[PDB]
Protein backbone atom coordinates (compact mmCIF):
# COMPACT_ATOMS: atom_id res chain seq x y z
CA UNK A 1 0.00 0.00 0.00
CA UNK A 2 0.71 4.02 -0.35
CA UNK A 3 -0.02 7.18 -1.48
CA UNK A 4 2.15 10.02 -3.67
CA UNK A 5 1.63 13.31 -4.13
CA UNK A 6 1.82 15.85 -7.13
CA UNK A 7 3.33 19.02 -7.42
CA UNK A 8 2.54 22.17 -8.93
CA UNK A 9 4.89 23.71 -11.17
CA UNK A 10 8.31 24.75 -9.94
CA UNK A 11 7.24 28.45 -10.77
CA UNK A 12 4.15 28.08 -7.80
CA UNK A 13 6.17 26.15 -5.71
CA UNK A 14 8.73 28.40 -5.09
CA UNK A 15 6.12 31.58 -5.08
CA UNK A 16 3.88 30.81 -2.45
CA UNK A 17 6.88 29.25 -0.85
CA UNK A 18 6.50 25.30 0.20
CA UNK A 19 9.26 22.79 -0.09
CA UNK A 20 7.29 20.38 -1.66
CA UNK A 21 10.08 17.54 -1.58
CA UNK A 22 10.32 17.82 2.60
CA UNK A 23 6.85 18.88 3.45
CA UNK A 24 5.13 15.67 1.45
CA UNK A 25 7.88 13.44 2.93
CA UNK A 26 6.90 14.50 5.97
CA UNK A 27 3.19 14.15 5.56
CA UNK A 28 3.75 10.87 4.11
CA UNK A 29 5.44 9.09 6.71
CA UNK A 30 2.57 10.84 8.76
CA UNK A 31 0.33 8.59 6.75
CA UNK A 32 2.54 5.69 6.68
CA UNK A 33 2.63 5.19 10.21
CA UNK A 34 -1.08 5.99 10.57
CA UNK A 35 -1.75 3.15 8.10
CA UNK A 36 0.46 0.34 9.69
CA UNK A 37 -1.34 1.20 13.01
CA UNK A 38 -4.58 0.90 11.39
CA UNK A 39 -3.55 -2.09 9.54
CA UNK A 40 -2.71 -3.43 13.25
CA UNK A 41 -5.99 -2.11 14.47
CA UNK A 42 -8.22 -3.39 12.07
CA UNK A 43 -6.65 -7.02 11.68
CA UNK A 44 -6.66 -7.17 15.65
CA UNK A 45 -10.51 -6.02 15.78
CA UNK A 46 -11.40 -8.07 13.44
CA UNK A 47 -13.65 -11.42 14.06
CA UNK A 48 -14.10 -12.07 17.43
CA UNK B 1 21.88 32.15 -53.66
CA UNK B 2 23.99 29.13 -55.43
CA UNK B 3 24.13 26.30 -53.68
CA UNK B 4 26.78 24.07 -53.49
CA UNK B 5 25.63 20.80 -54.46
CA UNK B 6 28.30 19.37 -57.07
CA UNK B 7 26.50 16.17 -56.86
CA UNK B 8 23.77 17.80 -59.69
CA UNK B 9 21.07 15.22 -57.95
CA UNK B 10 17.66 16.82 -57.60
CA UNK B 11 17.65 19.08 -54.39
CA UNK B 12 15.83 19.94 -51.51
CA UNK B 13 16.04 23.13 -48.66
CA UNK B 14 14.22 23.36 -45.69
CA UNK B 15 13.46 25.76 -43.56
CA UNK B 16 11.68 25.87 -40.32
CA UNK B 17 8.55 28.23 -39.49
CA UNK B 18 7.90 30.13 -36.58
CA UNK B 19 5.89 29.06 -34.19
CA UNK B 20 2.32 30.09 -33.76
CA UNK B 21 0.78 28.17 -31.43
CA UNK B 22 -0.69 29.19 -28.08
CA UNK B 23 1.10 28.10 -25.09
CA UNK B 24 -0.11 26.81 -21.61
CA UNK B 25 -0.48 29.40 -18.92
CA UNK B 26 0.07 28.72 -15.21
CA UNK B 27 -0.27 25.21 -13.74
CA UNK B 28 -1.44 23.68 -16.46
CA UNK B 29 0.15 20.60 -17.68
CA UNK B 30 2.51 21.23 -21.23
CA UNK B 31 0.62 18.16 -22.82
CA UNK B 32 -2.69 20.54 -22.26
CA UNK B 33 -1.69 21.93 -25.48
CA UNK B 34 1.33 20.84 -27.20
CA UNK B 35 2.92 22.44 -30.52
CA UNK B 36 3.72 21.20 -33.50
CA UNK B 37 6.77 21.94 -35.17
CA UNK B 38 6.29 22.44 -39.00
CA UNK B 39 9.12 22.23 -41.55
CA UNK B 40 8.66 23.70 -44.95
CA UNK B 41 10.60 21.94 -47.82
CA UNK B 42 11.16 22.72 -51.34
CA UNK B 43 12.88 20.60 -54.37
CA UNK B 44 14.70 22.34 -57.67
CA UNK B 45 15.29 19.89 -60.75
CA UNK B 46 17.90 20.73 -63.31
CA UNK B 47 17.41 21.39 -66.78
CA UNK B 48 19.09 20.81 -69.84
CA UNK C 1 10.39 14.99 -14.46
CA UNK C 2 6.82 13.85 -14.35
CA UNK C 3 5.23 17.63 -16.57
CA UNK C 4 8.39 17.59 -18.08
CA UNK C 5 10.48 18.42 -15.18
CA UNK C 6 8.50 20.96 -13.56
CA UNK C 7 6.44 19.29 -11.32
CA UNK C 8 7.80 16.31 -9.04
CA UNK C 9 6.07 13.20 -7.33
CA UNK C 10 6.40 12.05 -3.86
CA UNK C 11 5.63 8.51 -3.87
CA UNK C 12 5.83 6.05 -0.24
CA UNK C 13 5.14 2.45 -0.55
CA UNK C 14 5.06 -0.12 2.49
CA UNK C 15 5.33 -4.16 2.09
CA UNK C 16 4.12 -5.70 5.33
CA UNK C 17 2.15 -8.84 6.11
CA UNK C 18 -0.15 -8.51 9.61
CA UNK C 19 -2.41 -11.16 11.26
CA UNK C 20 -4.31 -11.66 14.20
CA UNK C 21 -2.48 -14.93 16.15
CA UNK C 22 -5.07 -17.42 15.23
CA UNK C 23 -3.60 -21.04 14.93
CA UNK C 24 -5.19 -24.29 12.87
CA UNK C 25 -4.26 -27.20 13.35
CA UNK C 26 -1.59 -29.10 11.22
CA UNK C 27 -4.12 -32.12 11.25
CA UNK C 28 -7.84 -33.21 11.87
CA UNK C 29 -7.34 -33.33 15.69
CA UNK C 30 -9.21 -30.95 18.09
CA UNK C 31 -7.25 -28.77 20.26
CA UNK C 32 -8.85 -26.11 22.25
CA UNK C 33 -6.44 -23.71 19.98
CA UNK C 34 -7.86 -24.37 16.85
CA UNK C 35 -10.53 -21.35 15.32
CA UNK C 36 -9.44 -19.72 18.41
CA UNK C 37 -7.89 -15.95 18.49
CA UNK C 38 -4.86 -16.57 20.70
CA UNK C 39 -4.43 -13.90 23.04
CA UNK C 40 -7.06 -11.72 22.50
CA UNK C 41 -10.74 -11.01 23.78
CA UNK C 42 -12.99 -8.30 22.85
CA UNK C 43 -14.44 -5.89 25.10
CA UNK C 44 -17.85 -4.50 23.52
CA UNK C 45 -20.12 -1.14 25.01
CA UNK C 46 -22.45 1.49 23.40
CA UNK C 47 -20.02 4.25 22.87
CA UNK C 48 -22.77 6.78 23.61
CA UNK D 1 -3.43 4.60 -41.87
CA UNK D 2 -1.86 7.19 -40.13
CA UNK D 3 -3.85 10.28 -38.06
CA UNK D 4 -3.47 12.68 -35.39
CA UNK D 5 -5.31 12.13 -32.38
CA UNK D 6 -6.09 14.11 -28.92
CA UNK D 7 -4.32 11.76 -25.81
CA UNK D 8 -5.34 14.42 -23.28
CA UNK D 9 -8.93 14.16 -21.54
CA UNK D 10 -10.10 16.06 -18.68
CA UNK D 11 -13.38 15.72 -16.51
CA UNK D 12 -14.52 18.50 -14.31
CA UNK D 13 -17.20 18.29 -12.02
CA UNK D 14 -19.15 21.27 -10.49
CA UNK D 15 -22.25 21.69 -8.15
CA UNK D 16 -24.43 24.02 -7.59
CA UNK D 17 -27.39 24.29 -5.28
CA UNK D 18 -30.46 24.31 -7.55
CA UNK D 19 -32.02 27.87 -7.02
CA UNK D 20 -32.17 31.03 -9.40
CA UNK D 21 -28.89 32.50 -10.48
CA UNK D 22 -26.21 31.86 -12.90
CA UNK D 23 -23.48 29.99 -12.25
CA UNK D 24 -20.19 29.40 -14.09
CA UNK D 25 -19.67 25.58 -13.88
CA UNK D 26 -16.67 24.71 -16.39
CA UNK D 27 -13.75 26.46 -17.64
CA UNK D 28 -12.39 24.72 -21.11
CA UNK D 29 -9.80 26.06 -23.29
CA UNK D 30 -9.31 27.17 -26.87
CA UNK D 31 -9.66 24.28 -29.15
CA UNK D 32 -11.00 21.76 -26.52
CA UNK D 33 -12.53 18.99 -27.76
CA UNK D 34 -15.90 18.42 -25.64
CA UNK D 35 -17.38 15.26 -25.93
CA UNK D 36 -19.87 14.98 -22.90
CA UNK D 37 -21.78 17.46 -20.87
CA UNK D 38 -24.14 15.63 -18.43
CA UNK D 39 -26.05 17.79 -15.77
CA UNK D 40 -27.78 15.96 -12.83
CA UNK D 41 -30.76 16.71 -10.18
CA UNK D 42 -29.79 15.45 -6.59
CA UNK D 43 -33.06 15.61 -4.59
CA UNK D 44 -36.92 16.27 -4.94
CA UNK D 45 -37.57 19.74 -6.61
CA UNK D 46 -40.84 21.00 -7.03
CA UNK D 47 -40.17 23.81 -9.93
CA UNK D 48 -38.24 25.29 -11.95
CA UNK D 49 -35.89 24.77 -14.93
CA UNK D 50 -32.27 24.09 -15.30
CA UNK D 51 -30.40 25.48 -18.66
CA UNK D 52 -27.27 24.36 -19.72
CA UNK D 53 -25.22 26.35 -21.98
CA UNK D 54 -21.75 28.44 -23.19
CA UNK D 55 -20.91 31.96 -22.33
CA UNK D 56 -18.00 33.90 -22.95
CA UNK D 57 -15.37 34.71 -19.99
CA UNK D 58 -16.51 38.13 -19.99
CA UNK D 59 -19.53 39.30 -22.19
CA UNK D 60 -22.60 38.05 -22.17
CA UNK D 61 -22.69 35.77 -25.18
CA UNK D 62 -25.00 32.83 -22.94
CA UNK D 63 -26.91 30.33 -24.87
CA UNK D 64 -28.40 27.34 -23.47
CA UNK D 65 -27.80 23.61 -25.55
CA UNK D 66 -29.70 22.21 -22.56
CA UNK D 67 -32.92 22.40 -20.49
CA UNK D 68 -33.74 20.30 -18.14
CA UNK D 69 -37.41 20.51 -16.25
CA UNK D 70 -38.65 19.60 -12.48
CA UNK D 71 -39.58 15.96 -13.69
CA UNK D 72 -36.47 14.16 -15.46
CA UNK D 73 -33.71 14.82 -12.87
CA UNK D 74 -31.10 14.37 -15.79
CA UNK D 75 -29.36 15.20 -18.86
CA UNK D 76 -27.40 14.73 -21.85
CA UNK D 77 -26.43 17.30 -24.05
CA UNK D 78 -26.49 15.59 -27.73
CA UNK D 79 -24.15 17.64 -29.50
CA UNK D 80 -20.19 17.68 -29.61
CA UNK D 81 -18.62 21.03 -29.10
CA UNK D 82 -15.46 22.10 -30.49
CA UNK D 83 -14.48 24.90 -28.21
CA UNK D 84 -14.22 28.52 -30.36
CA UNK D 85 -13.87 31.53 -27.92
CA UNK D 86 -17.23 30.39 -25.80
CA UNK D 87 -14.83 29.33 -23.18
CA UNK D 88 -17.50 29.26 -20.69
CA UNK D 89 -19.70 26.06 -19.44
CA UNK D 90 -22.85 28.04 -17.83
CA UNK D 91 -25.96 26.82 -15.89
CA UNK D 92 -29.09 29.33 -15.07
CA UNK D 93 -31.83 28.30 -12.63
CA UNK D 94 -35.08 30.80 -13.34
CA UNK D 95 -37.53 29.41 -11.76
CA UNK D 96 -36.62 27.68 -8.06
CA UNK D 97 -37.77 28.30 -4.72
CA UNK D 98 -36.53 26.27 -1.52
CA UNK D 99 -35.92 22.72 -1.66
CA UNK D 100 -39.21 21.30 -1.92
CA UNK D 101 -41.19 17.40 -0.19
CA UNK D 102 -37.61 16.86 1.26
CA UNK D 103 -36.38 19.30 3.57
CA UNK D 104 -32.78 18.84 2.35
CA UNK D 105 -31.71 21.16 0.06
CA UNK D 106 -31.60 20.23 -3.91
CA UNK D 107 -28.17 19.99 -5.56
CA UNK D 108 -27.21 20.04 -9.19
CA UNK D 109 -24.49 17.99 -10.62
CA UNK D 110 -22.64 19.27 -13.46
CA UNK D 111 -19.50 16.95 -15.76
CA UNK D 112 -17.72 17.96 -18.26
CA UNK D 113 -15.43 15.45 -20.38
CA UNK D 114 -13.31 17.31 -23.14
CA UNK D 115 -10.15 17.04 -24.88
CA UNK D 116 -7.70 19.25 -24.77
CA UNK D 117 -5.98 20.93 -28.27
CA UNK D 118 -3.29 19.06 -28.28
CA UNK D 119 -2.73 16.51 -30.73
CA UNK D 120 0.06 13.98 -31.60
CA UNK D 121 0.28 11.40 -34.89
CA UNK D 122 -0.17 7.75 -34.63
CA UNK D 123 -0.13 4.99 -36.97
CA UNK D 124 -1.57 1.53 -36.94
CA UNK E 1 -10.44 30.72 -15.03
CA UNK E 2 -9.21 28.07 -12.62
CA UNK E 3 -10.27 24.69 -11.91
CA UNK E 4 -9.43 21.02 -10.28
CA UNK E 5 -10.60 18.29 -13.28
CA UNK E 6 -9.71 14.47 -13.03
CA UNK E 7 -6.76 13.68 -15.30
CA UNK E 8 -7.10 9.78 -15.10
CA UNK E 9 -9.54 7.51 -16.56
CA UNK E 10 -10.27 3.70 -17.36
CA UNK E 11 -12.03 1.30 -19.34
CA UNK E 12 -13.11 -1.81 -18.19
CA UNK E 13 -14.56 -4.39 -20.42
CA UNK E 14 -16.29 -7.85 -19.02
CA UNK E 15 -18.42 -10.38 -20.66
CA UNK E 16 -21.00 -12.95 -18.75
CA UNK E 17 -22.57 -15.65 -20.93
CA UNK E 18 -26.16 -14.52 -19.89
CA UNK E 19 -28.07 -16.89 -17.93
CA UNK E 20 -29.18 -17.24 -14.39
CA UNK E 21 -26.77 -15.69 -11.70
CA UNK E 22 -25.25 -12.49 -10.81
CA UNK E 23 -22.15 -11.37 -11.89
CA UNK E 24 -19.45 -8.66 -10.41
CA UNK E 25 -18.60 -7.20 -13.66
CA UNK E 26 -16.20 -4.05 -12.81
CA UNK E 27 -14.41 -2.71 -9.62
CA UNK E 28 -14.59 0.85 -8.54
CA UNK E 29 -12.23 2.61 -6.17
CA UNK E 30 -14.04 5.50 -3.68
CA UNK E 31 -14.23 8.55 -5.20
CA UNK E 32 -14.22 7.30 -8.83
CA UNK E 33 -16.37 9.35 -11.48
CA UNK E 34 -18.40 6.92 -13.35
CA UNK E 35 -19.66 8.57 -16.18
CA UNK E 36 -20.65 5.56 -18.79
CA UNK E 37 -22.16 1.95 -18.04
CA UNK E 38 -23.04 0.31 -21.52
CA UNK E 39 -24.36 -3.22 -21.94
CA UNK E 40 -24.69 -5.23 -25.27
CA UNK E 41 -26.03 -8.42 -25.97
CA UNK E 42 -24.16 -10.72 -28.12
CA UNK E 43 -26.65 -13.25 -29.94
CA UNK E 44 -30.06 -13.98 -30.37
CA UNK E 45 -31.98 -14.27 -26.60
CA UNK E 46 -35.38 -16.26 -26.36
CA UNK E 47 -36.43 -14.88 -22.69
CA UNK E 48 -34.73 -13.14 -20.13
CA UNK E 49 -34.27 -10.03 -18.29
CA UNK E 50 -30.90 -8.70 -17.67
CA UNK E 51 -30.36 -6.31 -14.40
CA UNK E 52 -27.31 -4.54 -14.03
CA UNK E 53 -26.76 -1.98 -10.64
CA UNK E 54 -24.26 -1.67 -7.68
CA UNK E 55 -23.35 -3.73 -4.99
CA UNK E 56 -21.13 -3.83 -1.94
CA UNK E 57 -17.88 -6.03 -2.08
CA UNK E 58 -18.86 -7.69 0.32
CA UNK E 59 -22.62 -7.30 1.83
CA UNK E 60 -26.07 -7.28 0.02
CA UNK E 61 -26.52 -3.89 -1.39
CA UNK E 62 -27.75 -5.08 -4.82
CA UNK E 63 -29.90 -1.98 -6.51
CA UNK E 64 -30.68 -2.58 -10.19
CA UNK E 65 -29.54 0.81 -12.19
CA UNK E 66 -30.12 -0.41 -15.90
CA UNK E 67 -32.69 -2.97 -16.82
CA UNK E 68 -32.43 -4.98 -20.53
CA UNK E 69 -35.68 -7.25 -22.11
CA UNK E 70 -35.02 -9.18 -24.98
CA UNK E 71 -35.74 -7.34 -27.43
CA UNK E 72 -33.50 -4.18 -27.70
CA UNK E 73 -30.05 -5.74 -26.60
CA UNK E 74 -28.20 -2.97 -26.07
CA UNK E 75 -28.72 -0.01 -23.20
CA UNK E 76 -26.82 2.49 -21.25
CA UNK E 77 -27.41 4.04 -18.07
CA UNK E 78 -29.06 7.53 -17.84
CA UNK E 79 -27.21 8.43 -15.06
CA UNK E 80 -23.52 9.81 -13.62
CA UNK E 81 -22.29 8.35 -10.53
CA UNK E 82 -19.50 9.22 -8.31
CA UNK E 83 -18.86 5.60 -6.21
CA UNK E 84 -19.26 5.82 -2.55
CA UNK E 85 -19.22 2.39 -0.85
CA UNK E 86 -20.96 0.42 -3.91
CA UNK E 87 -18.04 -0.42 -5.55
CA UNK E 88 -18.72 -3.33 -7.29
CA UNK E 89 -21.11 -2.55 -10.46
CA UNK E 90 -22.56 -6.11 -10.78
CA UNK E 91 -25.39 -8.12 -13.15
CA UNK E 92 -28.00 -10.42 -12.83
CA UNK E 93 -30.08 -12.39 -14.66
CA UNK E 94 -33.26 -13.89 -13.78
CA UNK E 95 -34.90 -15.43 -16.74
CA UNK E 96 -32.97 -17.07 -19.15
CA UNK E 97 -32.48 -20.68 -20.72
CA UNK E 98 -30.15 -21.90 -23.26
CA UNK E 99 -29.49 -19.69 -26.14
CA UNK E 100 -32.12 -19.86 -28.64
CA UNK E 101 -32.67 -19.48 -32.11
CA UNK E 102 -29.11 -19.81 -32.98
CA UNK E 103 -27.63 -23.03 -31.49
CA UNK E 104 -24.65 -20.70 -30.27
CA UNK E 105 -24.43 -19.24 -26.54
CA UNK E 106 -25.15 -15.84 -25.85
CA UNK E 107 -23.40 -13.28 -24.48
CA UNK E 108 -23.04 -10.52 -22.82
CA UNK E 109 -20.62 -7.19 -23.10
CA UNK E 110 -20.27 -4.28 -19.86
CA UNK E 111 -17.86 -1.95 -20.82
CA UNK E 112 -17.36 0.74 -18.01
CA UNK E 113 -15.59 4.56 -18.32
CA UNK E 114 -14.89 5.68 -15.04
CA UNK E 115 -12.48 8.63 -14.06
CA UNK E 116 -10.34 8.13 -11.41
CA UNK E 117 -10.77 10.12 -8.09
CA UNK E 118 -7.22 12.01 -8.43
CA UNK E 119 -7.35 15.97 -9.51
CA UNK E 120 -5.00 18.51 -10.63
CA UNK E 121 -5.42 21.87 -10.88
CA UNK E 122 -5.28 23.79 -14.48
CA UNK E 123 -6.13 27.09 -15.32
CA UNK E 124 -7.17 28.34 -19.12
CA UNK F 1 -11.52 -6.58 -5.37
CA UNK F 2 -8.32 -6.46 -8.57
CA UNK F 3 -9.38 -6.29 -12.41
CA UNK F 4 -7.34 -5.54 -16.00
CA UNK F 5 -8.71 -1.60 -17.43
CA UNK F 6 -7.81 0.37 -20.30
CA UNK F 7 -5.54 3.26 -19.33
CA UNK F 8 -4.97 5.06 -22.57
CA UNK F 9 -7.71 6.71 -25.08
CA UNK F 10 -7.90 8.77 -28.00
CA UNK F 11 -10.02 11.04 -29.69
CA UNK F 12 -10.14 11.16 -33.34
CA UNK F 13 -11.82 14.10 -35.23
CA UNK F 14 -12.36 14.65 -38.81
CA UNK F 15 -14.17 16.83 -41.52
CA UNK F 16 -15.64 16.36 -44.93
CA UNK F 17 -17.46 18.42 -46.76
CA UNK F 18 -21.15 16.55 -47.32
CA UNK F 19 -21.37 15.63 -50.89
CA UNK F 20 -21.70 12.50 -52.36
CA UNK F 21 -18.85 9.83 -51.92
CA UNK F 22 -17.01 7.84 -49.67
CA UNK F 23 -14.42 8.98 -46.85
CA UNK F 24 -12.33 7.36 -44.86
CA UNK F 25 -12.54 9.13 -41.38
CA UNK F 26 -11.08 6.96 -38.38
CA UNK F 27 -8.36 4.09 -38.61
CA UNK F 28 -8.36 2.24 -35.33
CA UNK F 29 -6.20 -0.52 -34.02
CA UNK F 30 -7.08 -4.12 -33.47
CA UNK F 31 -8.61 -4.38 -29.97
CA UNK F 32 -9.41 -0.83 -29.92
CA UNK F 33 -12.34 0.12 -27.33
CA UNK F 34 -14.44 2.36 -29.29
CA UNK F 35 -16.65 3.89 -26.72
CA UNK F 36 -18.26 6.86 -28.77
CA UNK F 37 -19.01 7.74 -32.35
CA UNK F 38 -20.62 11.03 -33.14
CA UNK F 39 -21.45 11.98 -36.42
CA UNK F 40 -22.91 16.31 -36.50
CA UNK F 41 -24.01 18.48 -39.44
CA UNK F 42 -22.51 21.87 -39.71
CA UNK F 43 -24.71 23.96 -41.87
CA UNK F 44 -28.39 23.77 -43.62
CA UNK F 45 -28.08 20.99 -45.75
CA UNK F 46 -31.25 20.13 -47.87
CA UNK F 47 -31.09 16.90 -49.21
CA UNK F 48 -29.39 13.55 -48.20
CA UNK F 49 -28.29 11.04 -46.20
CA UNK F 50 -25.34 10.26 -44.38
CA UNK F 51 -24.08 6.49 -42.93
CA UNK F 52 -21.35 6.00 -41.14
CA UNK F 53 -19.90 2.32 -40.70
CA UNK F 54 -17.08 0.36 -40.67
CA UNK F 55 -14.85 -0.90 -43.24
CA UNK F 56 -11.58 -3.07 -44.36
CA UNK F 57 -8.22 -1.09 -44.85
CA UNK F 58 -8.53 -2.45 -47.93
CA UNK F 59 -11.43 -4.11 -49.16
CA UNK F 60 -14.95 -3.56 -49.55
CA UNK F 61 -16.08 -4.10 -46.23
CA UNK F 62 -18.59 -1.17 -45.78
CA UNK F 63 -21.24 -1.09 -43.22
CA UNK F 64 -23.86 1.22 -41.88
CA UNK F 65 -24.12 1.54 -38.71
CA UNK F 66 -25.72 5.29 -38.26
CA UNK F 67 -27.70 6.80 -40.60
CA UNK F 68 -28.81 10.46 -40.43
CA UNK F 69 -31.04 12.31 -42.45
CA UNK F 70 -31.44 15.55 -43.24
CA UNK F 71 -33.47 17.17 -40.15
CA UNK F 72 -31.48 16.40 -37.31
CA UNK F 73 -27.94 17.18 -38.42
CA UNK F 74 -26.71 15.27 -35.13
CA UNK F 75 -26.25 11.87 -34.39
CA UNK F 76 -24.41 8.95 -31.97
CA UNK F 77 -24.14 5.54 -32.77
CA UNK F 78 -26.05 3.35 -30.05
CA UNK F 79 -23.93 0.32 -29.79
CA UNK F 80 -20.58 -0.25 -28.89
CA UNK F 81 -17.61 -1.50 -30.39
CA UNK F 82 -14.15 -4.03 -30.21
CA UNK F 83 -12.40 -3.50 -33.32
CA UNK F 84 -12.08 -7.18 -34.93
CA UNK F 85 -10.36 -6.84 -37.97
CA UNK F 86 -12.52 -3.56 -39.17
CA UNK F 87 -10.07 -0.81 -38.69
CA UNK F 88 -11.74 1.89 -40.58
CA UNK F 89 -14.55 4.08 -39.67
CA UNK F 90 -16.14 4.99 -42.76
CA UNK F 91 -18.66 7.55 -43.81
CA UNK F 92 -20.83 7.77 -47.45
CA UNK F 93 -22.56 10.66 -48.79
CA UNK F 94 -25.23 9.18 -51.56
CA UNK F 95 -27.16 11.98 -51.99
CA UNK F 96 -26.44 15.59 -51.90
CA UNK F 97 -26.01 18.41 -54.07
CA UNK F 98 -24.80 21.84 -53.56
CA UNK F 99 -24.85 23.84 -49.96
CA UNK F 100 -28.65 24.87 -50.31
CA UNK F 101 -30.30 27.55 -48.12
CA UNK F 102 -27.46 29.10 -47.14
CA UNK F 103 -24.68 29.57 -49.95
CA UNK F 104 -21.87 28.52 -47.29
CA UNK F 105 -20.69 24.85 -47.73
CA UNK F 106 -22.13 21.96 -45.46
CA UNK F 107 -19.85 20.28 -43.01
CA UNK F 108 -20.02 17.01 -41.52
CA UNK F 109 -17.67 16.59 -38.33
CA UNK F 110 -17.00 12.97 -36.71
CA UNK F 111 -15.81 12.58 -33.68
CA UNK F 112 -14.25 8.87 -32.20
CA UNK F 113 -13.69 8.90 -28.89
CA UNK F 114 -11.75 4.94 -28.57
CA UNK F 115 -9.57 3.22 -25.82
CA UNK F 116 -6.38 2.05 -26.89
CA UNK F 117 -5.75 -2.31 -26.39
CA UNK F 118 -3.34 -2.14 -23.87
CA UNK F 119 -4.69 -2.88 -20.44
CA UNK F 120 -2.97 -2.68 -16.92
CA UNK F 121 -3.78 -4.14 -13.70
CA UNK F 122 -5.63 -2.40 -10.43
CA UNK F 123 -6.88 -3.30 -7.60
CA UNK F 124 -9.39 -1.30 -5.29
Amino acid sequence: FGNSLRSKIKAYSELERIDFIKESVDSLTTWMNEERDKRIVASLTNDF
Amino acid sequence: RLFSVASQQPFRPRIKAQLTGSGVSGNTDFEANYDNLEILSQTIYPDA
Amino acid sequence: TVDAGRKSLVGVDCLLGVSKARYQSTDGVVTPYDNQDYAVIGLVSNME
Amino acid sequence: MKQKVHSVSYLAKAEFEYKNGVYDLVALPTGAEVIKISLEVVGLPTAGHVSVGFKDESKKNYSSILTLPVNETSGVVTKDYTVKSDKIVAAEVKDALAEGSDGRPVKCVLRALYFLPSVIEVEY
